[PDB]
């Protein structure tokens, strides 16, 4: 809304990738007080390019900010990882008014495939005293950021009482996801083995869990 | 030594009226304020140069922010009143050039960490820390993997610390579950070498500022 | 570290005597000591605080003086309810110590038990072993000798006895002595007798009963 | 009123850890320190250390320093304190205890104030191989005053708990100490005189509670009519 | 999908025999008869002792007997021994250029003689002590179970800062070991009568002690 | 006569790239690798048959593997690129099928030994070897293989003369980072005076060896 910033961008290593902010006469066009923020998901935002083409100190020669027209565009040239990030455009839109645009999700190509890796925690003795009991799969360090987890009894799929976050980047640049299954004491200790079983990208990851009586 | 910090982590009910503070480390010549909704992109709120006294609103927050500093302090406040569930967000401060330079290049160059305003009529919860103890499974590789399992708290957020912050090697606290009850929960993992297990004690800390709530629990091998 | 030494470490008084114990100090506290009474299984309760401070609630007949390395605590007139551990403590320096304790008993006239007998029920001679208990009840002093008789001939090795506490009221004891057989040996005979001594009873005391009566 | 509520007595096998729990009621509980208080069966008492119920600052003693172990759960108002490689000597009673707030002086000075004013009732650690055993409760019949009696017999470990009349007759009720039999395992005599007209018009429950055991037993005894 | 679920902790006892479960689904374990059972000896490489839902190699007993039933594949061990105590794996064909294994069993067999902690100390090199620097060495072998709990003493007092212990491991003769080292410095070993290693395992208790040298 | 021999004991900074040999003896038709990663269980990596020049990769390693063979020297390799700490492992070669029967059983016969790899920002730190001296029938000797990295060092005796109550003990993972170890060798003690008793420690990584002496301490 009040600006169009394409939301997914992409882009190789090497290449270049030009990310538009397109505004109208009154914002974008008649005044050059524009702004381009680079922000990591989790972390605050950091200036990147101010003033339409001006770099601040620390920033890397790969951004390079530009204007044409009701568009202003934001070059990267020497497209890393870690430039896989949201970036924002700000421009003035007159006295006392100041206008962010919906973002960009700029996608770095390249990467190879990551596996994730996966750790499965058995219920606290502490949690099982409180008669609950929770199976915790912990998924770090995969990419791309599309997995699906599975539980199951023994053998058989359990499809109740599980709550799956949705995967968000790390600081590594590779993704994370948790997923928690909620039971009782009594399905607990019933069963022989639960297993957490996660699918990426055709492959598939499991680790099983049994009580310690 | 340019940095803003930024206090609170406040959760409020609807309708009532909430107080973010900045403070200025080096030279800042107007601080400005930018929020941003969950998992919603920036949107701008106002901007303060305490040496000359003038601020700016959004056209959207007529009547409800209110932006004040006391220089005595070198702080700057902003006040939004009449809450809803929209505000849900994260409040950010700005610096909008240095301390000389009167000029305003309305590019912000340095940003303070993250102020979660939660606004809810439902009641805060708070945490159940349970320890998440290592295994042969985990624990063979020379390195052993410990945890800790906060469930069931609201809202967000929950800050988990290891030995009251003396372990930073190795942590990784996964983010939030919105479960299906629309409460919270995450855990925190550590990678730790397994030599050190029956000598060295692994306390996790968490505090939930919402409920005022602070629990230390004590991850060991179950035998 | 700093050591306390209680003094005495028993100590038996009548009713409406003065006690007087003493704890001494390896180090000078000026007044950082602090007196509990720990009654028989429950847990201490603090009496005087800074060596000279009554706490809220305690009697008047109790009080403690001292400073530097020696102190004492008094009791004005001794009650039967007074019958108790009195341990000393100090905080002027970590860690924090404890006296040896003082075990106080109470000074009473002679008093007589009452004997009581009761077989074994009908319930746990379903389980093969028999238990023949025999009771004596609110007596003075300590010292009983309990003997059982199995068909007027003595058991040995098979009893054990339990006293309890010096009672809160009257100051007296009782005992216990549970005799345990097999079902086998226990419908061998017919008579089973208790046999109390005591130096309150002119003469042996004898408590019997037949089997299947 | 002030009220601190420890956890159930436990067995361990030597070598193992115990966790001892103390809940706090009737006082705001993240304003005092909290003290923990070791007493071995028949020797004195002993300090272990302080926790912080604020904070979670700890200070142990040095010889308990490396094993012992205090946590703290504000939202639930409990302390926990955890021993580890345990041996025979760490059987006994551990007790809670809570002293006032510390107070500055009229200079400024720091003055601790380190007197137990309130403690738990205590948690027996029983430290052993012995398998934990449930008890047998019978009853012994009477035949101007008569006494009754319940025999718990074949439990282990320390202790139980007995009432009589669910806690309504509580004159004259003689609780004896428990004894380890031949076999390894306890046993206990509860006795109570009462009016021998008050043995058709009032009935006699006797209440046993083992609580490592999961045990509860209720006994009416009632004369063997002969 | 198309994995494999084998439950973690199989135990048996001597004589008995133990079925390991290694469940799949249809399009990997249930459609095809490519599956394989490996065992390995902490340690160890892997060694086949399967191969096809039923086939003994040359060199495996008959013991050890294959089987399968629908999505589940199943190894049987007869005449159970204290040698066939190790981790027990399953491969299956996943698919062309897919090949699947399991979790791993960790069969425990029953017959166990507890055994006394065997501890040897060694003090301190003269090389070492040249270098400014000093380490105690304490080697523990053959006990059962793999169980321990190690304790540093400065004459009679604990330490507890500079200890590095290693967790448990199994040895070929079925018993486990581990070593524990107190590093210290030069001043600390020769300020202190004696330093003492105490091992302590099921209720038992051994103790070493070592003292400087010097003339 | 059918033995698989492994090559290298490699370390490899993340990103970079490892090759890992096998050297067939005897007749094999096709050879399979399968990392294990310590104290986890084994996955599969690929197969080849040289004889054929068809190789294979698990999907989860697809862009990452490449598994080649030259007949002339008989020998498989197998290179994994773009290396991270996940792939810290023990890599083995296996046997599938005999040189007859173009058949795959997909049951591995013989299986090499392991081959460590370990992935680490970490540099190398290289041993320090002391003697671990027997005081007062059997007597113990042994060598202390103090602060070292990575992982493996290997221990003989007597350049390998010794193998009769020989005990490498595992190794321990310091809070420093760094790894230590002692092996033990059981000895008559009536042969201290006449037999000559060397360690000998060889850390590849860091191509660091060092031999050394265990006597009993004099005066």
């Amino acid at each position: 809304s009040a600006l169009t910033q394409p939301p997914s961008a992409s882009g190789s290593p090497g290449q270049s990738v030009t990310i538009s902010c397109t505004g109208t006469s009154s914002d974008v066009g008649g005044y050059n007080y524009v702004s381009w923020y680079q922000q990591h998901p989790g972390k605050a935002p950091k200036l990147m390019i101010y003033e339409v083409n001006k770099r601040p100190s620390g920033v890397p020669d790969r951004f390079s900010g530009s204007k044409s027209g009701n568009t202003a565009s934001l070059t990267v040239s020497g497209l890393q990882a870690e430039d896989e990030a949201d970036y924002y455009c700000s421009s003035y839109a007159g006295s006392n008014n100041l206008v962010f645009g919906g973002g960009t999700k700029l996608t770095v190509l390249g990467q190879p495939k990551a596996a994730p890796s996966v750790t499965l925690f058995p219920p606290s003795s502490e949690e099982l005293q409180a008669n609950k009991a929770t199976l915790v799969c912990l998924i770090s360090d995969f990419y791309p950021g599309a997995v699906t987890v599975a539980w199951k009894a023994d053998s058989s799929p359990v499809k109740a009482g599980v709550e799956t976050t949705t995967p968000s980047k790390q600081s590594n640049n590779k993704y994370a996801a948790s997923s928690y299954l909620s039971l009782t004491p009594e399905q607990w200790k019933s069963h022989r083995s639960y297993s957490c079983q996660v699918t990426h990208e055709g492959s598939t990851v499991e680790k099983t869990v049994a009580p310690t009586e | 030594q340019v940095q803003l910090v930024q206090s609170g982590a406040e959760v409020k009910k609807p309708g009532s009226s909430v107080k973010v503070s900045c403070k200025a480390s080096g030279g800042t010549f107007g601080i400005s304020w930018v929020r941003q909704a969950p998992g919603q992109g920036l949107e701008w709120m106002g901007r303060i140069i305490p040496i000359l006294g003038t601020a700016n609103h959004a056209q959207k927050f007529q009547g409800r922010v209110t932006i004040t500093a006391d220089k005595s302090t070198g702080t700057v406040y902003m006040e939004l009143s009449s809450l809803r569930s929209e505000d849900t967000a994260v409040y950010y401060c700005a610096r909008d050039g240095d301390s000389g330079s009167y000029y305003e290049t309305l590019g912000f160059d340095y940003w303070g960490q993250g102020t979660l305003v939660t606004v809810s009529s439902a009641s805060t919860k708070g945490p159940s820390v349970f320890p998440l103890a290592p295994s042969s499974k985990s624990t063979s590789g020379g390195t052993a993997a410990l945890g800790c399992l906060v469930k069931d708290y609201f809202p967000e957020p929950v800050t988990v610390s290891w030995n009251s912050g003396a372990l930073t090697s190795g942590v990784h606290t996964f983010p939030a579950v919105l479960q299906s009850s629309g409460l919270y929960s995450l855990s925190s993992v550590v990678t730790v070498p397994s030599s050190s297990l029956g000598t060295q004690t692994y306390i996790c800390n968490v505090n939930h500022k919402p409920s005022n709530t602070k629990v230390d629990k004590k991850v060991e091998p179950k035998s | 570290d700093i050591q306390l030494t209680q003094s005495p470490s028993s100590l038996s008084a009548s009713v409406g005597d003065r006690v007087t114990i003493t704890c001494q100090a390896s180090q000078d506290i000026s007044n950082y000591l602090n007196w509990y009474q720990q009654r028989p299984g429950k847990a201490p309760k603090l009496l005087i605080y800074d060596a000279s401070n009554l706490e809220t609630g305690v009697p008047s007949r109790f009080s403690g003086s001292g400073s530097g390395t020696d102190f004492t605590f008094t009791i004005s007139s001794l009650q039967p309810e007074d019958i108790a551990t009195y341990y000393c403590q100090q905080y002027d320096n970590p860690p924090l110590t404890f006296g040896g304790g003082t075990k106080l008993e109470i000074k009473r006239t002679v008093a007589a038990p009452s004997v009581f007998i009761f077989p074994p029920s009908d319930e746990q001679l379903k389980s093969g072993t028999a238990s023949v208990v025999c009771l004596l009840n609110n007596f003075y002093p300590r010292e009983a000798k309990v003997q059982w008789k199995v068909d007027n001939a003595l058991q040995s090795g098979n009893s054990q006895e339990s006293v309890t506490e010096q009672d809160s009221k009257d100051s007296t004891y009782s005992l216990s002595s549970t005799l345990t057989l097999s079902k086998a040996d226990y419908e061998k005979h017919k008579v089973y007798a208790c046999e109390v001594t005591h130096q309150g009873l002119s003469s042996p005391v004898t408590k019997s009963f037949n089997r299947g009566e």
